[PDB]
Formats: C-alpha cells, structure tokens, sequence
C-alpha cells in the first residue's frame, strides 16, 4: 500500500487542481500545491486546548503533515467535554503530547510534533521556522505576546518590508456561544496591537468594593481568595492557593459564606467558588468547532493562495439564531507594536502610570530603562525597590525604551 | 460508581452547565437524536452533540465507506473502507463519550420510509444530511405530521446549507444577551418610591438613588418624563453632575452619569410579547393547551389586572458601587415585589388550570419563577414545511428575488444547490465531479438553473462565476466547511432538545469562500 | 488591504 490510499484528497484537490472565477489572483492551478501541504508547509498551532484539538484535526484533514503544538497544560476532567483528543485515562498527561499522540494515529500519516513549552520558552530561530502560526489561546497576555514576536520577525530593507519575512498569524477565541476569527499579516494588516479595543482584558474587581463594599456573592469569594488566604495561610506557609485543589475550594466556600453572612449577600454557593477562583470562562464543543473551522479554512488559503483571505475580523454569536460578521479592522499609523516609527511620549512614575493606565498601551508592568541604564524595573525586588526611585536624570530627545510581559519586544519610545 | 458518577459529570460537564445548567444537560441526556448519513458533515456534528453528552443517537446509512470518505472524516479510517459508514462511524464516535449510547441501522433513509416509517418517531430530533431532494420531501412530511423536529444540513463545496422544521417551538428561557434592566424608574412601584424617598455615605449611594433623585425634580418642573436622549437626557446629565460641589464623588454620580441613557429607559411591553398575548393560542384555550401558552395567558391576565399594564417585575438589578447596606437594601426591595408579582402571576395560572380541570399543579413552582423572570424575553418560532418552502404558489418568491437585488446575497447558493439538485435528477450525477466534465456541465448546469428558475417564475439574474464555481466544486465536502456547518448545526440541536436560547428560523447559508452568511425565511 | 500577500511554497531558508 501507498501512503495515499485511492480518492484520499479528493476534497482538497478540486481546490487545488482547478482554475475557478473567485480565485486568488496570484492563484494558479497545480498538481503539486498539494504536495507542498503534504511535505513542505510547518505550520505551528499555539494551544492544545478548545480551539487546539480542532485545529490540528482541520488542518490535518486539509492536507497539512508538518504541524507543531505548544501547550504548557495537563489534561483536566472539565477539558472532557469538548478536547475530544484527550480521553479519561489521560487525565494528567500533557495535552500537546496527548494531542499529536491522538492526531498522528488517527490521521495515517499526519506529523503532529508536539511541546510541552508555553510560548515565552521560544525565540526568533524557533518561530521563523513557521510558514503560518495558528494562535487558539485564551489569554490576551499570550495573544499579545505572539503577536509581538511576529512582529519582531518582520525585516524591512530601507522601509521596504520583505515579503518573505512576513509570517501570517490566524487568531481564534471563544466564549460560550460567541466567538471571534480573524488574519493578521503581520506589517500589512492590523495587528493584535492595532485594536486592543477588541482585546478587553478580563474582569478585575475593584479593591474598595471587594475589600469594603460586597454586594455580590462573587466579590465574598473573591475577597477571600485574594486577601484571606494570603494573610491566613489555611493549608501551611507558603502554601498557595490551588484553585483544583477540592480541600482548598471547600475552604475558600466556607469563608466566603462567612463574609457574605455579615453583609446579607446570597448566592455564595461551590459552583460559584469554583468559578471566581479559576476565573473560568464556559465552553462548549460546537463553539469551538465553529471558530476552529473558519481559522482552519483561512490558513489553508493563506497557504494555497486559493482564495483571498478573510479581510481580517470575524465575530460569531449563536445565541438568537446565529449569524457571522466580518469587518476590516485597521492598522493604526501610532502602533507601539507594528509601526516603524518610535513612539512620542511629551511629558518618574509619570510615565510607568502613562504605560500602564493609557489603553493605547495597556502594558502590565512595564520596565523603562534610559538610553543606556536601567531606570526602573519590576522582574529584582530591589529593582522595584532601590531603582524604585518613580520619585521624580533625562533630558528631550533622548530614546527610552520599554519593556513588557506583553510582548517579545523592546518598545522604543520618545 | 453511581454516585462517582454523578459528581464525575459534574466536573466533566463543568464549562457547559455554566450555559444551560442541570436542567439542560438533564434535558439533553434524555433525548435520542437521529442522524441520517454519516459523512464528514454528520460526524462533525454528531461530535458537537456527544461531547457534551447527548442521551443517545443512531445513525442511519445505507451505504459503504468510500476513499474520500475516509479521507475527509475524523469518525472513519482507510480500515473502513468498504465497510458500513453507519456502522464504522458509531464504533468512532462512541469512543468519545461513554455515558452516551451509541447505534445504528444499516438501511437507507429511503428503505426505511417504505417499510417503517414510524420508525423515526422514537427520536426527540431528526439531523438529516447529504439528502438529495426527492428523499428530503419525503422525510419533510412524515417528520412534519409526526411533530418530529427535523434538522436538514448539507455541504457542497464551501458551502454549508441548514434548514429546521419544527412547528412551533415555544421557549422562555431564550437567554437576552444585553436587555434592558428592568429599573422602574419611570412605573415606580410604592415600595420603591418608599426606597427612594428615604433618601435626601453620599459617595456610597447606588446611582439608581441619585438618578432617581433628579428624576423626581425634574419631573416637577417641565413634567417631561425624558426620551430626548442628548436632548433631555444631556442637560440630565449635567443637572447630576451639578450636585456633587465639592465631592470627590464623580465616582458615584459619574456612574449615575453614565446610566443615564440606559435606565431613563421606558418600561414597557416589548412587541414580541404583544404579539405572544395577541396570539390564538393565547386566547382560545383548551384541554390540549401546551403549559407555555397557559402560562403566556396568565401573565397576560397580570398585565391587565395586578400589572397595571406592564409586566411582573424581573427582580433583578445591576451591580452598583454602593455600601453593602444600602446595596442590599436596594436590591431586596425588587426581589419582594418581584416575588409579590410572580405570585400574582401563579394565582392566575391556577384559574386557568381549573378552568380547564387540566391538573392542580401541573406546572412546578421552579417553572413559575423561570416565566416571570423571563416575560419580557419570551419567544416563539414557527417554522414553515419543506412543502411550503416547495410549492408553486406557497414559495417565498417574494424574499428571493428582493434578495436577488444585489446579486452576491447569498440566497443565490440556495438557488445553485436547488439547480445542483435538479442536475442530479435529470443526470443521475452531480456535475463537475469529473476534472474532465467540468467545462461540459457548466452549460448543463446553467439549464437546470434556468429551468428550476422558469419554473417557479423567479425573475432573477443568477451570475455564470456561480455556475462554474458550483461545478468547480465537484460536489466535494471539505472537512472545514463540514466542521463549521457542524458546530451550528449542532448548536440548533442542542437547543431545540433544551428548549433554551434561540433557534434560527428558516434557512441559514454559509459561505467559506466569503466567509459570510445569512438567514433566511423561506 | 494596500498590497496583496501570497506565500512562497518553497521551504524557508
Ligand atoms: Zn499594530
């Protein structure tokens, strides 16, 4: 036997093999575009969990050999009911390993390579390897942080950008029964970087009301987890707070009932622990099939040139009834991640509060350092302490440069 | 393991039950789907629906596995080749779940019209997919005189067709994304007046106190109870923000400023409802009376007397930066009425139980508190037949050809699959299969067009790009549009088993090659 | 989108 059994791609080659009126304009039919999915094209997805598992099974039933999986997870029962690569009996494992193991045997002769990294472990070399990058993540840390690598990736010759270094990254969330798609050509589109409105970071309760005004079951639970388990340190010192740990729940539970008792608040019930503590985000399997599909359908484009690609961002909502909507976002000329030019800030925590609190630049712990000495920092707790001396050594035109857990990059700014 | 059962589900089904809670899932483990064709299409969406623990399932394929089939679907193997797709298809999907119940018959639909056609009265719904016309019809109206729900999908090319068929399908939680808080603050109810008035800590006051504040002061003097947005509504905004003088208070009325243009807000009976009260099963009861519409009359009966026009209270309210006290306070002055009202609304349900003798308490207190909490977001969808959508005179020319405006809607793949279907009838084949009888069927394909057209006297122009891109298409069924239409399709499912959210009504086409779609009621 | 984008099918250098 051959390793393509008779009518095998038969699916993808009319794609491929045929000239077509909604075709790609650099499209040109081919039998042998197939064979650079089959043998030549890495593609890397980044996250094994929801939209992963349905990525690697689209990719590798559009013809795709060369995949590569990154995920810092074990495998967890609530994974269970849409992560259909993982069964029960791998509870425990890696889930990029359990991915390519389910993959690889399931798709003949698929070459899922899998990495038990998360995706800061990585430099340059490693991602320029990638013709495309497929991000199913569910952090905005994350998606900001590849972003900015790609970004990195990007070589312009006089302020004449090279194609070749151009790394397409096909961007998927989801969130119940809503969910988002959409291409980012990294120095020709939008960026991550461009619409961080799109971008909303996740709920963080104001200190005041959780510390002094609950109302809400939630701000007990989280009251508790965020201020009464650091002080009181329930399980020993040291010992932190795992939010699977069923003893520690059932702790967090019983406080936060005691405090919603003194301030009358219902609700507080251990569903609702579990969810405040993991700060968990509900899914289902159809969603993320949905989503996982159109980043799928998108990368196979961008590799075949087939058709042109989504403009750029495309929302799902399955709600009341269901529809999709797809809008060209724009790349902002001010970009501090894909523009070319520094940034030109006018104005010592003036800047790191500027940094920090502007949304323009919504940078969590930046590390500002001047032209050629580190100014202030935060990575070290002398750093934030000794160089913590934000107490008012500079003059005009001089570069500072900053620095971020949101991206690989040093942000230069004026 | 009964019990180590039970929490086992729990935490498998975690993320999910945070959506249509135990009800659902308990909703969702008693049904029995049925899925017609286990191709790419059907196996993707069976996935959707056995991850999240579908009761049970039964596929239902005549035919046997192809090379592409196996090289097109995550449920099949170049092992199954030549075997039954049913059957090799459960042995797959089933390793997936084992608290679902998997199996088949390895029979065609058509088969099993003639000889059982009661056969597929034992399953809650029915997913038919790669149906060609003629069985369609005929699966329609059995299905549509057996009140089984039935769900037909299909994928040609990078399209991805889904039509629903349920008679009527009532739901009260349809889950509102974004309504409207249900404030009163233009209907104030006396304990809430009451609430109000006993005001006159200032930073720490929930901004529906402040708002309402000026609303009493403003509405003493123009008497204008305020729809001018930035009109009314601005010099609103400033009159609040007049009121702090020294105050680092922005904060609290800041917030009364920005709720403004969101509480101001009328209270009134959204016309959807209207419609649900004004409705023949509302009004004509009977024995036969399905709870819903039992419960729709009683809330009815409420808006006229206890109601005083409008709706129970929701009970309700958003979060507010405020003392836990004052908050509290606040808040359970709209819990009470709330539940003042809903047993106003319970008192009406039982007078139209008796007089109908139907049972005493045929509908659960739990049922009550879902209703009322939910009257303003009832909804209701009653779908056409297949034979309406097929006949002559019944056909909604009218939708088709306005949307045949602009000559991209994507009402115009809904044509090209009803010419593809045509193509198949008069040639026995799907057209363009071949890489050699594209070119050929172009033009063989642009008759049964214009055919299918004349036929129904549809005066539109069908683009020739449409025509040879659907022969282009060579009937393929590309894993990632099987995979998207999968999701949705299975969703749907999900929610007419549920009885929860809402399903869309009529067709919906996708487009991967725009990555664009739409609704459709044909 | 200003300019068109397609990638080279050949490996990376
Ligand atoms: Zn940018």
């Amino acid at each position: 036997m051959k390793l393509d059994w008779e009518g095998r791609w038969n699916h993808v080659k009319k794609f491929l093999e045929r000239s077509g009126p909604f075709t790609h304009p650099d499209f040109e039919p081919s039998t042998e575009s197939l064979q650079f999915l089959l043998d030549t094209c890495k593609v890397l997805v980044i996250g094994a969990g929801g939209l992963g598992c349905e990525l690697l099974k689209n990719l590798a039933l559009s013809g795709f050999r060369q995949i590569h999986v990154i995920d810092m997870d074990t495998i967890d029962v609530s994974n269970l009911n849409r992560q259909f690569l993982f069964r029960p009996k791998d509870i425990g494992r890696p889930k990029a390993e359990v991915a390519a193991e389910f993959l690889n045997d399931r798709v003949p002769n698929c070459n899922v390579v899998p990495h038990f990294n998360k995706i800061q472990d990585f430099n340059d070399t490693f991602y320029r390897q990638f013709h495309i990058i497929v991000c199913g993540l569910d952090s905005i840390i994350a998606r900001r942080w590849i972003n900015g690598m790609l970004i990195s990736l990007l070589n312009y010759e006089d302020g004449v950008l090279d194609p070749s270094s151009i790394v397409p990254l096909i961007d998927g969330g989801t969130e119940g029964f809503k969910g988002n798609a959409r291409v980012i050509l990294p120095g020709m589109t939008a960026c991550i970087e461009c619409t961080l409105e799109l971008y909303p970071p996740q709920v963080n309760f104001p200190m005041c009301t959780i510390a002094s005004m609950p109302r809400l079951p939630e701000h007990c639970i989280e009251y508790v987890r965020m201020l009464q388990w650091p002080k009181e340190q329930p399980f020993g010192e040291g010992v932190p707070l795992d939010g699977d740990d069923p003893e520690h729940i059932q702790w967090i539970f019983q406080k936060s009932l005691e405090r919603a008792s003194q301030y009358n608040i219902r609700g507080v019930t251990y569903r609702l622990t579990q969810g405040v503590v993991k700060r968990i985000i509900p899914a289902v399997a159809s969603t993320n099939a949905v989503i996982a599909a159109v980043c799928a359908t998108e990368v196979f484009k961008i590799a075949t040139s087939a058709y042109i690609p989504l403009n750029n961002y495309l929302v799902f909502n399955d709600v009341d009834g269901l529809y999709t909507y797809t809008f060209e976002a724009e790349r902002k000329e001010n970009c501090p991640a894909c523009s070319q030019l520094p940034q030109n800030i006018q104005f010592l925590q003036e800047v790191l509060d500027y940094l920090t609190n502007s949304a323009s630049l919504q940078m969590k712990s930046p590390a500002i350092t001047a032209t050629n000495r580190t100014l202030y920092l935060q990575s070290v707790t002398s750093i934030e302490e000794r160089t913590r001396p934000l107490s008012k050594g500079l003059v005009d035109g001089q570069e500072l440069a900053v620095a971020d857990v949101t991206t690989p990059q040093t942000v230069l700014f004026k | 393991m009964a019990q180590l059962g039970k929490l086992l589900k729990e935490q498998k089904y975690d993320r999910q039950l945070r959506l249509w809670g135990d009800h659902g899932q308990e909703a969702l483990e008693s049904a029995h789907v049925c899925l017609i064709n286990a191709t790419a299409t059907g196996t993707e969406i069976l996935k959707n629906l056995v991850l999240p623990g579908i009761g049970s399932f039964t596929i239902i394929d005549g035919n046997q596995v192809s090379g592409e089939d196996a090289g097109n679907n995550f449920f099949l193997q170049r092992s199954s080749i030549g075997k039954n797709r049913a059957e090799a298809a459960m042995e797959f999907l089933q390793e997936l779940n084992s608290d679902v119940s998997g199996s088949f018959v390895e029979e065609s639909p058509e088969n099993l019209l003639d000889n059982d056609p009661s056969f597929f009265c034992r399953f809650t719904v029915v997913v038919a997919t790669q149906l060609p016309e003629s069985t369609s019809l005929r699966l329609a109206d059995v299905l549509w005189n057996s009140q089984i729900p039935l769900l037909i999908c299909r994928t040609y090319g990078l399209v991805g067709y889904m039509r629903i068929i349920i008679k009527e399908h009532p739901v009260i939680e349809s889950h509102p994304d974004n309504a409207l808080e249900d404030l009163r603050l233009d209907k104030p109810f006396p304990e809430l007046r009451e609430h109000f008035q006993s005001y006159d800590d200032h930073s720490h006051t929930p901004w529906i106190v402040i708002i309402a504040k000026y609303l009493a002061q403003w509405y003493s003097e123009t008497n204008g109870r305020i729809p001018k947005t930035y009109k009314e509504k601005e010099d609103f905004r400033d009159l609040i923000r007049q009121g702090i003088l020294k105050p680092e208070d922005e904060e609290n009325f800041e917030e009364a400023i920005k709720n403004v243009n969101t509480a101001l807000n009328t209270t009134q009976i959204p016309s959807s409802i209207e419609d649900i009260f004004n409705d023949d099963r509302c009004i004509n009861i009977t024995k036969q009376t399905p709870s819903f519409w039992i419960l729709a009359r009683a809330l009815k009966e409420f808006v006229a007397k206890e109601g005083q026009g409008n709706l129970p209270v929701r009970g309700t309210i958003p979060d507010m930066i405020a003392d836990s006290g004052k908050y509290i306070k606040l808040q359970n002055v709209y819990r009470e009425k709330a539940k003042k009202d809903a047993a106003a609304v319970g008192n009406h349900v039982a007078k139209l139980l008796q007089s109908i003798g139907q049972a005493p308490e045929s509908i659960s207190e739990k049922e009550l508190k879902l209703l009322c909490s939910n009257s303003a977001f009832l909804r209701v969808v009653r779908c056409r037949s297949l034979a309406e959508e097929y006949g002559l005179d019944t056909i909604n020319k009218d939708e088709i050809i306005s949307s045949m405006d602009n000559p991209d809607n994507e009402i115009v793949l809904y044509l090209m699959l009803r010419a593809v279907d045509r193509f198949h009838k008069q040639q026995g084949r799907y057209p363009g299969v071949s890489n050699y009888q594209v070119e050929e069927d172009i033009g063989k394909l642009k008759s049964c067009l214009t055919g299918f057209l004349q036929e129904y006297g549809l005066s539109v122009m069908v683009k020739d790009d449409y025509v040879h891109e659907f022969c282009r298409y060579g009937a393929a069924e590309p894993h990632t549009i099987a995979a998207f239409l999968g999701g949705a399709a299975a969703q749907e499912v999900i929610k007419i088993i549920t009885k929860q959210f809402v399903i869309f009504n009529n067709t919906y086409i996708y487009s991967g090659m725009s990555q664009t779609s739409a609704t459709f009621q044909l | 989108m200003i300019k068109l984008f397609s990638l080279k099918q050949q490996k990376k250098e």
